RNA sequence: AACAAUUGGAGGGCAAGUCUGGUGCCAGCAGCCGCGGUAAUUCCCUCCAAUAGCGUAUAUU
């Protein structure tokens, strides 16, 4: 009398990375010199 | 406090101790001895019952050893300290002689019956060895250390 | 040479007894090579050696490392008497006898080269 | 560990005229070899020439008191290139030679030693180095040597004697400058046996102090040595070079 | 020049030497776990002066302590390079990377195939 | 003095300096309560 | 409360407890432990500081 | 971390025992009648 | 309450078992009638669980503290002769 | 108490994954993954939030010296397809002149 | 997994659980209680003290 989805698991939870700070072109076309984004 | 925690600490690792019982145990008698040489410094030299009495208790201290057979001045009775006590000892004469690996060892050899003291053998650990009784320590003559039956583990390995 | 020589009024007689009891405790490094062995190496609590050496040159070569070493120094007269009191069945010529952190050998060690001290 | 044909490069230690050697798994302190191409006791040292000449003895704080001192952490050693030294208590010049490496060609070191034996041994060190003065003869005595002795920068103390800082005390009193120093390493189980090493230490400073010193720092010496300690101390000055 | 330490020239700072001088500031890492050391951790490990030096000879060890043909090497990472745990070095390094790689974007790729699929 | 060397007893009644040489530690402090002296950390009688 | 085997003999915790503490003293202050051993002196290991003055003012 | 201590006890005060003594003690046992070195040897068991 | 050290009483009213904190001092508090002195007097039972032993109409052995309502005073203790803690580990039922 | 709680009373209580229809479609957040998208959004946001302040609240007329010596983002005009909203950096390259180019030839 | 050392205290971690507050995603107190499952499950502790002894209450010195 049992189910399979109901038992306890190892749970492998690999270490979360968020993708970069994506300023729109607009934006950081229009944001003032001492703030303006430096991209080589 | 701490002073007593990390003092009784190494008093009970130095020597191999079971509690802190023992120690208490040793700073009291060693609290009535210096406590009976305080008050026979007291009085003067000449007065004859701290020449005789206390002639008599360095007499007693070379006996037993804990006093250096050396310095004969009852100052250098009450500079005396539980490690004299502790060193004197049989856990740390089985340990100091050799008998034992370590001193839970000789603890273990001691209340385990394989060494003897002349003629008796000696279960107690906390057995204050005389200084002229200190060389005939030695193991017990039916334990497998001192010849006799080779004992239980070796007894199921021939069978 | 022997200009730290051991008098036979019982100083002598501590030293050998000296010897025997750290013979007893394992402390001992008896001959001259052990001996030399010991204070090079700086494990050398205190150094007897024999003044009844046949040719003396063969021992006089611990007092300098013993100097250098800074480990007290001192001549008994007879290498037979050393030899027993070590307990050898051998005549052993000059001895070393070390020490340890806790034990009543370590203060008789103490008051001992006290004593050389006092001779030297 | 530290194999003969391991590189190994050489920087300056904090000190005047002391160096340090890093390699891969350790460290060696070193001082300049005065005389190259000899060593004196048979000891490891570094040989590198400029960008033949440069040598370096690799110096032992199991054998040198004062090698135990510099990696004990002192703080001042008072000697340097062109200082004048008064060494007291030296067996064989081999610590004496590492201090006439360190006040070099133009410094002068002026060794005292009683005994003959390692006074032949000095004299052989000190014919080869010519900045050493050999003295053979008693530190109790030096009204003996007070027309060898001038008024010296540094007095190092390494004798194995109850009476101590009264040598230092007399020696100090004839040959040492006005806000002079004072190394002393100190043995509590030659001095007094029989009491604490920290008591026996405290004492001798406290006799160092009514001898007119003035202690500038203390440290013991241990985890290369027991119940020693190195005594740095400054006479009749606050402050060292006056 | 340094007048009073005897004159140790400065450093003549090669790619090298620079690597030696990067592996003495890193030396804890090379002995893995068995030696450890006094940590240094200045900024600028370059020093002002420096001398590039070997052992010579003690005259008392000369059976084991002394380098052989083989073995008296160029530079100090010539010499950890000699040495042993080679192999424990790329073993600890790809213990590194395979924790690196945990979810940064190989995973997440995977995840888009695994619904697109 | 007991900072450099930390061998000796201090005897003090007041608090202020009790109170100091309770910070560094293994010293004992000697003090009268009125009939006879008091040895606070000193772990022996 | 579950409790430990070590907890189970008290001379035994006093005994892994002395070694701890005689593990942590050797992190802190300056133990002789022996001079040169067997080797004879391979250099000062675990490096050599220089700025660095442990050193009673007196 | 001075010479002689095990995790704040010193090892290195033992008899005779040095005692620096305060303004504040030799006026409360002037105060108290109660001799100095009798009753710092009372207190102590030990010699001072 | 200085006469005596322990006091009994009857366990009178289980105050505030209506409480929403499991361990809250609302929920640990019982109304105690003092045999001996007729008052009653709260006291402190130590657990949601020693609650559920403490019952109604049972004599019940109470004592001091030493030291979310500061100022009830006493303290559960026993429930029937057997202790409260004893009832609370599995060693003695009552 | 802590003394007055037992020793069921403090089992770790399992978090349960996800159905193995589900296991397609990853892990099962819960509270540690939802908060760490949670605050690295916010953080996001944060920033863009502060650029748009600045955008908005920017002085046309402003001067800089770095602008004789920088070249400006330019526009979806002047870029083009290559219109990134940045400001181009230096990789340290150079033209070269042809007397080192010399050198370098007769090296290579 | 035994020939099965205790008595006190301090602290950490935890759910598709629960309860409460409030200008989302926070915080609180707390949690033997969770979807299934009881021959079902095999999962989370550290430190301090005394230690065949120890805690607690009042009188207290």
């Amino acid at each position: 009398p049992q189910n399979p989805n109901s038992t306890y698991r190892k749970i492998e939870r690999p270490e979360r990375h968020f993708n970069p700070l994506r300023v729109p072109k607009n934006l950081a076309a229009e944001l003032p010199f001492k703030s303006q984004i430096v991209q080589t | 406090e701490a002073a007593r925690l990390d003092s009784e600490l190494k008093l009970v690792g130095e020597y191999g101790l079971r509690n802190k019982r023992e120690v208490w145990r040793v700073l009291l008698t060693l609290s009535k001895i210096r406590r009976a040489a305080r008050i026979l410094l007291t009085l003067d030299e000449k007065d004859p019952k701290r020449l005789f009495e206390g002639n008599a208790l360095i007499r007693r201290l070379v006996r037993i050893g804990v006093l250096d057979e050396s310095r004969m001045k009852l100052d250098y009775v009450l500079a005396l300290k539980a490690e004299d006590f502790l060193e004197r000892r049989l856990q740390t004469l089985v340990y100091k002689l050799g008998l034992a690996k370590s001193i839970h060892h000789a603890r273990v050899l001691i209340r385990q019956r394989h060494i003897r003291v002349g003629k008796q053998i000696v279960n107690v650990p906390s057995f204050m060895v005389r200084l002229d009784s200190q060389k005939h320590i030695d193991f017990a003559l039916t334990s497998p250390f001192g010849g006799g039956r080779p004992g239980r583990v070796r007894r199921k390995k021939a069978k | 040479a022997a200009w730290p020589k051991a008098e036979d009024p019982a100083l002598v007689q501590e030293l050998l007894d000296c010897v025997q009891q750290a013979s007893h405790y394992r402390q001992l490094k008896k001959g001259a090579n052990e001996t030399t062995k010991s204070v090079n190496r700086g494990t050398s609590e205190l150094v007897i050696l024999a003044a009844d050496t046949q040719p003396l040159s063969i021992v006089l070569h611990i007092p300098l490392i013993c100097e250098e070493k800074n480990v007290p120094y001192v001549y008994v007269p007879s290498k037979v008497a050393l030899g027993r009191a070590c307990g050898v069945s051998r005549a052993v010529i000059a001895v070393s006898l070390t020490s340890n952190e806790a034990s009543d050998l370590n203060s008789k060690i103490r008051a001992l080269r006290d004593k050389v001290e006092r001779l030297a | 560990g530290a194999k003969a044909g391991k590189k190994v490069i050489v920087e300056p230690h904090r000190h005047k005229g002391v160096f340090v050697a890093r390699g891969g798994k350790e460290d060696l302190l070193c001082t300049a070899n005065l005389v190259p191409g000899e060593s004196v006791y048979g000891e490891k040292r570094i040989s590198v020439e400029t960008p033949t000449k440069t040598e370096y003895r690799i110096w032992n704080p199991f054998r040198s008191k004062l090698a135990a001192g510099i990696l004990g952490g002192l703080e001042t050693i008072y000697m340097k290139p062109g200082s004048k030294v008064l060494y007291l208590g030296a067996a064989s010049g081999t610590s004496v030679s590492h201090v006439a490496d360190i006040v070099g060609p133009t410094g002068a070191v002026y060794a005292v030693e009683f005994s003959h034996r390692s006074g032949r041994d000095l004299i052989n060190m000190a014919t080869r180095r010519t900045n050493v003065i050999p003295i053979v003869e008693d530190a109790r005595k030096p009204m003996a040597y007070r027309m060898l002795v001038p008024m010296v920068d540094v007095i190092f103390a390494d004798v194995a004697q109850p009476d101590q800082a009264r040598i230092v005390g007399i020696n100090a009193r004839l040959f040492l400058k006005q806000g002079g120093g004072l190394l002393i390493s100190i043995k509590a189980s030659c001095i007094d046996s029989t009491a604490p090493p920290e008591q026996v230490f405290a004492s001798e400073v406290q006799k160092l102090r009514e001898d007119k010193f003035f202690p500038k720092e203390q440290l013991t010496l241990e985890p290369y040595e027991r119940d020693h300690a190195m005594v740095s101390c400054v006479y009749l000055q606050k402050e060292f070079e006056g | 020049t340094l007048s009073d330490w005897y004159n140790i020239p400065r450093t003549n700072l090669t790619p090298e030497l620079k690597r030696d001088l990067q592996l003495l500031r890193m030396r804890d890492v090379v002995a893995m776990g068995k030696q450890f050391f006094k940590k240094d951790n200045r900024k600028d490990f370059v020093p002002e002066y420096c001398q590039v030096g070997t052992i010579i000879a003690g005259a008392t060890d000369g059976v084991s302590g002394r380098l052989t043909r083989k073995e008296r090497k160029r530079t100090i990472v010539e010499e950890v390079l000699s040495s042993d745990s080679v192999s424990k070095y790329k073993r600890k390094y790809h213990e590194i990377q395979e924790h690196k790689k945990s979810g940064r974007k190989g995973y997440y790729k995977k995840l888009m195939a695994a619904r697109k699929r | 003095r007991v900072q450099k060397h930390r061998i000796y007893i201090v005897a003090t009644n007041d608090r202020d300096l009790k109170r100091r040489i309770r910070k560094i530690p293994g010293v004992p402090i000697m003090s009268v309560q009125k009939g006879k002296y008091a040895i606070e950390r000193l772990p022996g009688a | 409360p579950n409790r430990k085997k070590e907890q189970r003999n008290p001379r035994v915790k006093k005994r892994k407890k002395y070694e701890e503490k005689q593990k942590k003293l050797r992190s802190v202050k300056a133990v002789y432990k022996g001079g040169e051993g067997p080797g004879g002196y391979q250099g000062e290991l675990s490096g050599i500081k220089t700025n660095l003055v442990k050193s009673v003012k007196l | 971390m001075p010479s002689s201590m095990f995790f704040e006890h010193n090892e290195a005060l033992v008899p005779p025992y040095n005692v620096l003594v305060d303004t504040n003690f030799l006026s409360r046992t002037v105060g108290a009648k109660l001799p100095l070195l009798e009753s710092a040897m009372d207190c102590l068991y030990a010699s001072v | 309450f200085g006469g005596s050290s322990h006091a009994k009483g009857i366990v009178l009213e289980k105050v505030g078992v209506e409480a929403k904190q499991p361990n809250s001092a609302i929920r640990k508090c019982v109304r105690v009638q003092l045999i001996k002195n007729g008052k009653k007097v709260t006291a402190f039972v130590p657990n949601d669980g020693c609650l559920n032993f403490v019952d109604e109409n049972d004599e019940v052995l109470l004592a001091g503290f030493g030291r979310d309502i500061p100022g009830v005073r006493f303290k559960v203790v026993k429930v029937s002769g057997v202790g409260l803690l004893a009832l609370w580990k599995e060693k003695k039922e009552k | 108490m802590s003394s007055l709680r037992h020793a069921i009373q403090r089992r770790a209580h399992k978090e349960r994954a996800q159905p193995l229809e589900r296991q397609r479609l990853g892990i099962l957040e819960k509270k540690k993954d939802y908060r760490l998208r949670a605050r690295d959004y916010k953080k996001k946001q944060a920033v863009l939030k502060s650029l748009r302040q600045k955008a908005a609240e920017r002085n046309e007329d402003e001067f800089y010296f770095g602008m004789m010596s920088r070249k400006g983002p330019g526009s979806a005009l002047t870029r083009g397809k290559g219109f990134t909203g940045t400001v181009d950096g230096d990789r340290g390259n150079k033209a070269l002149s042809v007397e080192t180019v010399r050198l370098l030839k007769t090296q290579d």
